């Protein structure tokens, strides 16, 4: 959500607003793993 | 002419490049061994560095209290840079433009320090830097180090033979420098 | 607590892990990526155009090149030159003379924290003016495609051609703001802040990509060629990284200790 | 028409303000990401990776351990995120972005010495006094930890968060006097015992996580001295 | 325990002092997913890639500083061949294909005495141009063997030294004084790395995915990951020891997507 | 009234906002046009209907097939939608519009000689090298397929869609050095056997179709250079 | 490896087959059939010259 705090109403859509990935077909994991 | 000149002056425009890293002792024990066999009061000498930053690394001057201390500062440089010699030549001619505005006759002598190695870029502005060294009265030394290009430094320096290896022109500098001291004032 | 770092991975440990203690709270979470790189900061001053210019040649520019210059912000973090992508970032220590003063560019605020390889976002692009009741224009063209230079007479005024287009032309009122956020255009998949690979566009310099971009914008004024006014009025390109999200952990830059 | 009254503050443009603003070029379909792996989530997954820090000898990731005995700590660097033991590491570099931290720093440590080399080396925190302790007897009393050389080649101290309040500044302004949250000090305890034919002076390489409690607060512009 | 025997293919190399696999990014980074960006069916792993292309890498002396660097390029160390690292079945097959979409996996042997100090920080480094010149020109063999470990000045602390397209004679040339493709190099650790210490280990485990701003990189350009192997700590022996210890490395590609078959690749 | 705050870009003219405006002279009840046959929906329905390219030769839709044999294709064009052999086809004038696009350019051929000419050519498709192909030895190896002269007369090409990026861009503006996407080169592999009484240098008229797959983005400012 | 206990150490054992010129560098018996035996608490390997023969039984 980022630093976005107006919860209540999006005027423009989320393809205009955003730009979301067209398809093809807290928890703070480590970026390394000893294995 | 045959007027002498009130005052002679001297700019070693020391390059300090990444390409002269692996050759730099011998630059500074050309400068250590031309800045001390000359304590004569008539000469004014400048150091001047140029990797990246045209630096003045001490200004043009004649207490040899300084001039001891120039030499203590070429010894703490560490190379490493591009080859900036349009920018060398520009904090000359910060220093040749301001000894005009004393009024004097002034014969400053430039020694130019260098790889020889340009880039074909930067000969354009190097040599357009030089000329307005050569507008302002002064004669280039292209003091060569080890491989040099020599057409790179026939158009930094007066002509072809005002380039000298660095094993060569350190007498032929002696025999430069000195002679004009005797036409000097 | 007894451990090897040679291993390559340590446990992050508390108090409790060595001596008698307990965990912390939460603080909060103004680390988040997608909140840190949220807010706007400013990237380029370019000049305002006002007449229908000619875009900046490829490098190596020759002289004699009748080419306008310090117009066209490549919104890019990345450092750039004279409009255009470049691999280092070069100021000006002694600016004297000598030809043109090429227009570089640096996100200064985001490199240190650009702890990473590749960043992909939107981009919020705020364009202040820095100019007293100033009335100008933003124009804007995708990353891969170039600037339409010239102008049609309309009227026997030389109206340019970066007056229309498919692109958006943002209109600013008199004294007004331009704001407007760009989706994330480039051919890329991701913006690599740094990069190793090889562009063939010339003599493959390294390290340089040639679509990490949102685009390039460049101000002008909304009168024809005839209007043209004398003193040099800039602009000031305010840039915002909406939905941040970022890629492969790296360096950040060396603080000197001098 | 709905009668509004707009407030005082309108036509201002903030830099930080929580919204977004009027789409010019939508309806684009990027391509995915999904392919990349290793997304950071969360810049506190990488304060806690340790980074090398760097010692007044000409700076040195590690600290050479000389033979001669003295009583006073071998190196000793206050717990502060703008000392210029930490610029370097991402726990310093990070935070320095940012106004405030809370937690635990931990400070790993690496004997890169020989394999023959047996030693005990004494950890400290001095909370912060009016004077920085000098004294094996004075680093005793503080948050000691003892670690042995062996097999293994790591310790990990964990600098712990004593503060009087629950977000501490992380960059030493004014003042701090050289004493903000005191100060880490390696003594060694016995003397390294080396077997004929070996190195002396061997050296410990020093590290510099962030706690499994490490938070950041507040960023602020940063400094743009790095590129000149 | 520690000793783990890694084969591949027909080619299996042994460690008896092995800290552990550094799988790095992700549980298993041998698992990928062909490329979205070829339309043509991509040439996927057989059995004469699928191994251990092992070459030497310079000694280390008593004369390097800390910091000093050595960098191994991938792939650009299998088309150079750095350090005799022939590809063989693999570099023949990179050359004909145009795009390659790969993980890496290396392990860089170094096998220190019980008498000797030092550290090295291998390291799989993503996206540096540090085995090329300042002026534009790749290394060479020629050039690698005479400088033997690339010391940290302040050009590659900063990134003044990257390399750049030149502005021309029409631009006054800037005071270039940083570029992103720098080395912190106190910073190295957040890369996937292990130690390589003269008392833990002989050799170190790590491995890597594919990683790159599109979703597969050309062949004859790309420096996505590099190997870097710095020295934290100098090497110090008493007299008598054996001097230079050697500094190999084993590179293995897991999983590779060629794209775009053509002929081989004249420059 | 309703409080409202409106934002920076108040009175902003934009040429492409994706919104409507006040209405004038409304209730207008237009004619239909139910009557009229043929509309376009889209214009991806134009792209793939085959026109004419043209060929330096002066401009040609057909290749001439000289009787004499050398080593090198007939006719060499590379595939870049910038490049003047598309410019007055459909598919060019339509992406020249444009800025990107993605799918397959299908390169339809007709032989338009006598019906007694028996013959076989050896169409082709290099991705970009740093050399043009020029051997039959040379497209060999790239995407080629070779096409009989029989009863029927076209042959299809379908110039495939091999890139690094899932959308190419549709002018050659900086640079790609004439190496763009590679190039269609038309090889001639056995000589067109004529019986006597024949007319020699038979022709090859090409088209230019995109693909079931050929899609377009980005619309830009278009060359008004059509009407000077 | 009878050797002292101390002795650390690596060979790259080999078996190519048969080629018109026996290999002599180690970046040719990298390309045959190797395996790399390390010294260290065990001290033997059995390398299995393998059976790649054009016929059933050889001479
Ligand atoms: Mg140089």
């Amino acid at each position: 959500r980022g630093n976005n705090g107006n919860m209540t109403f999006n005027y423009y859509a989320n393809t205009y607003q955003n730009s979301v990935d067209f398809s093809t077909s807290g928890i703070l994991n480590p970026l390394g793993y000893l294995k | 002419s045959m007027a002498c000149y009130g005052g002679f002056d001297l700019y070693f425009i020391l390059d300090k490049s990444g390409s002269v890293l692996h050759h730099w002792n011998e630059i500074y024990y050309f400068v250590e061994q031309l800045a001390h066999k000359f304590i004569s009061p008539q000469l004014r000498m400048s150091f001047i560095v140029f990797s990246t930053r045209g630096t003045t690394l001490m200004k043009l001057t004649e207490d040899r209290e300084q001039i001891r201390q120039g030499l203590e500062e070429l010894q703490k440089v560490l190379p490493g840079g591009d080859t900036y010699m349009h920018e060398g030549f520009e904090r000359a001619s910060e220093q040749i433009y301001y000894e005009n505005r004393q009024g004097y006759r002034t014969a400053s002598v430039i020694i130019a320090l260098t790889d020889g190695e340009l880039h074909e870029d930067l000969f354009f502005y190097s040599e357009r830097e030089a000329n307005r060294s050569r507008d302002l009265g002064a004669i280039v030394y292209a003091v060569g180090v080890k491989d040099f290009n020599e057409t790179q430094l026939a158009r930094i320096a007066d002509s072809k033979d005002h380039v000298f290896p660095v094993n060569d022109g350190f007498q032929a500098l002696q025999g430069i420098i000195h002679s004009i001291l005797k036409k000097s004032c | 607590s007894t451990d090897n770092a040679e291993t390559g991975v340590i446990e992050a440990g508390n108090t409790d892990t060595d001596f008698s203690g307990e965990l912390a709270a939460p603080g909060s979470n103004h680390t988040n990526v997608k909140f840190l790189f949220d807010r706007s900061r400013l990237l380029n001053v370019i000049k305002v155009l006002e007449k229908d210019a000619v875009f900046p040649r490829p490098f190596p520019t020759q002289e004699g090149a009748q080419q306008d210059d310090g117009y066209f912000c490549l919104l890019t973090p990345r450092p750039t030159v004279a409009s255009r992508p470049a691999t280092r970032f070069g100021l000006y220590a002694n600016p004297s003379g000598s030809g043109v003063l090429a227009n570089t560019s640096l996100d200064f605020n985001f490199y240190s924290l650009a702890c990473f390889t590749y960043f992909r976002s939107d981009l919020e692009v705020t364009v202040v003016s820095l100019e007293p009741d100033l009335e100008f224009a933003v124009g804007w063209f995708p990353s891969g495609s170039e600037y339409q230079a010239s102008s049609f007479v309309y009227d026997q005024l030389h109206v340019p051609f970066h007056f229309t287009g498919r692109t958006p032309r943002a209109f600013a009122s008199k004294g007004g703001k331009v704001s407007f956020v760009l989706p994330w255009n480039s051919v890329s998949s991701v913006l690599p802040v740094r990069w190793g690979g090889a562009s063939k566009l010339s003599s493959a310099t390294r390290g340089l990509p040639a679509h990490a971009d949102w685009g390039t914008i460049y101000a002008f004024v909304p009168r024809p060629n005839e209007k043209k006014s004398t003193a040099v009025k800039h602009v000031a390109v305010y840039i915002r990284y909406k939905n941040a999200r970022a890629w492969c952990p790296s360096m950040l830059p060396f603080r000197s200790y001098k | 028409p709905i009668p509004t009254a707009p407030r005082e503050n309108s036509l201002m443009f903030l830099s930080t303000l929580p919204d977004d603003t009027v789409p010019a070029y939508g309806n684009v379909r990027t391509p995915p990401v999904n392919y990349l792996p290793g997304e950071i989530t969360d810049l506190l997954q990488l304060a806690r990776i340790p980074t090398l820090m760097a010692f007044e000898r000409t700076y040195v990731p590690y600290v050479a351990v000389p033979t001669q005995f003295d009583d006073r700590p071998l190196i000793s660097f206050p717990i502060t995120l703008s000392d210029p033991v930490y610029q370097n590491t991402l726990v310093g570099a990070i935070s320095s972005n940012f106004a405030n931290y809370r937690g635990c720093i931990q400070i790993t440590l690496t004997f890169c010495g020989p394999m023959m080399a047996r030693g005990k080396f004494l950890l400290s925190y001095s909370p912060p006094n009016g004077t920085q302790p000098q004294t094996l007897s004075e680093a005793m009393q503080c948050t000691y930890s003892i670690w042995d050389i062996g097999l293994n080649s790591s310790w990990t101290f964990v600098v712990p968060y004593i503060s009087p309040s629950d977000y501490r500044e992380t960059r030493a302004i004014t003042n701090s006097v050289y004493s903000a949250d005191g100060w880490f000090s390696l003594h060694k305890l016995t003397k390294i015992t080396l077997p004929p034919d070996c190195p002396q002076s061997p050296c410990i390489l020093f590290f510099a996580s962030a706690g499994e409690d490490y938070t950041l607060r507040l960023p602020v512009d940063c400094n743009p001295s790095y590129v000149f | 325990d520690r000793v783990t025997t890694q084969t591949a293919g027909n080619t299996a190399i042994n460690t008896q002092s092995s800290l552990g696999v550094l799988c790095a990014y992700v549980e298993d980074p041998t698992k990928s997913d062909p490329p979205s960006s070829s339309t043509d069916q991509p040439t996927t792993t057989f059995t004469a890639i699928d191994r251990w292309y092992t070459g030497r890498l310079n000694s280390w002396t008593k004369a390097v500083k800390t910091f000093s660097f050595q960098a191994v390029p991938l792939p650009g160390a299998f088309l150079s061949r750095q350090g005799g690292l022939n590809g063989g079945a693999f570099t023949a097959t990179l050359h004909r294909h145009f795009l390659m979409k790969c993980g890496w996996q290396v392990q860089v042997q170094c096998n220190l005495t019980q008498f000797h100090q030092g550290a090295l920080l291998v390291a799989m480094v993503p996206e540096t141009t540090l085995d090329v010149k300042p002026d534009g020109k790749a290394k060479s063999l020629q050039e690698l063997n005479e400088e033997q470990w690339v010391e940290m000045s302040d050009d590659y602390r900063t990134g003044k030294n990257m390399p750049f397209q030149s502005l021309g004679t029409y631009y006054r040339p800037p005071n270039w004084t940083w570029g992103p493709n720098f080395i912190n190099p106190y910073q190295v650790t957040v890369f996937p790395h292990q130690i390589l210490n003269a008392r833990t280990s002989t050799s170190v485990d790590i491995n890597v995915p594919y990683i790159g701003e599109t979703p597969t990189q050309s062949s004859e350009t790309q420096n996505s990951w590099t190997l870097l192997v710095m020295v934290l700590v100098p090497l110090d022996y008493k007299e008598g020891a054996t001097t230079d210890p050697e500094i190999t490395f084993s590179v293995r590609p897991t999983s590779p997507y060629f794209n775009g078959l053509r002929n081989r690749y004249t420059a």
